[PDB]
């Protein structure tokens, strides 16, 4: 239920970034979980979900082709692994919990519902 | 008491099993385990997609249309259903989508099949509120060389 973000720093246009976020709590595995991601002053902007036992998945089209999600329940862990990376996709990243168990990736993203939040990890790309 | 046992896709999503774009024998002996020598109630639709009686058990048959065969019991109503059971512990309905809906508020137990799949459909499992139902049991297992998708057996009893 409650969420760690980690990996993210500076990385060079073109560059790759692997992040990850990990789970405290027991019943992590039935939840769909997502990544979200937020400059200052602006709304979050969704980025990828992943069903509870990780087979499907459903990106933003703006990251679709660069970014992958993937996830580890025997480890309560989920990824996002981003290439080709430019300036624009520089901002805070944020895991974040279905509050709703057992959910599609489409139901997580179009009917929100956040079980948690992680604290968030700052992604800097230059030019 | 009666319960309802089920295999549900993401969102509640439902079907016969031979329609839906997975292979759980895993699900198959877990449905098989729990309903052993006991009565179980289905719809004319689940009847038709598994062609004979499930083994030892009461096979009774929900439909508003004359029965077609012999060796199971039709009613016509979810009291003659549940009637047509007599003096046992457990009656287990097994679907579908509106026998379901039926039976829901008349059962204090659910056994749950959650399959990792998104498939679409028109047919849902009713929406069980997590205030109503205490889930009792949870076991999680992956895919393997058998089963094609990462699946939970849930038993939930009403509060």
């Amino acid at each position: 239920v409650q969420l760690q973000e980690s990996g993210g720093g500076l990385v060079q246009a073109g560059g790759s970034l692997r992040l990850s976020c990990t789970a405290s709590g027991r019943t992590f595995s039935s939840y769909a979980m997502g990544w979200f991601r937020q400059t200052p002053g602006k709304e979050r902007e969704f980025v990828a979900a992943i069903t509870w036992g990780g087979s499907t998945t459903l990106y933003a089209d703006s990251v679709k082709g660069r970014f992958t999600m993937s996830r580890d329940n025997a480890k309560n862990t989920v990824y996002l692994q981003m290439n080709s990376l430019k300036p624009e996709d520089t901002a805070v990243y944020y895991c974040a919990a279905d509050g709703s168990q057992y959910r599609s990736t489409y139901s997580f993203r179009d009917k929100p519902d956040y079980g948690s939040w992680g604290q968030g990890t700052q992604v800097t790309v230059s030019s | 008491m009666i319960s309802l046992i089920a295999a549900l896709a993401v969102d509640r999503v439902i079907g016969m099993e031979n329609a839906m774009p997975w292979n759980l024998p895993a699900d198959l002996a877990w449905f098989k385990r729990n309903t052993l020598n006991k009565p179980v109630i289905m719809g004319r639709h689940t009847w038709e997609s598994i062609g004979r009686p499930l083994p030892g058990r009461k096979n009774i048959i929900l439909s508003s249309q004359p029965g077609t065969d012999d060796r199971v019991t039709w009613v016509k109503s979810v009291d003659e259903a549940i009637a047509a059971c007599g003096d046992v512990p457990e009656i287990m309905v097994i679907g579908g989508g509106r026998v379901y809906e039926q039976f829901l508020p008349k059962a204090q137990k659910l056994y749950l099949t959650h399959i990792d799949a998104e498939v679409e459909g028109d047919t849902h499992f009713p929406d069980y509120e997590p205030d109503d139902w205490e889930s009792v049991f949870s076991e999680f297992h992956d895919a393997d060389a058998q089963n094609s998708h990462s699946y939970c057996f849930e038993i939930l009893e009403r509060r």
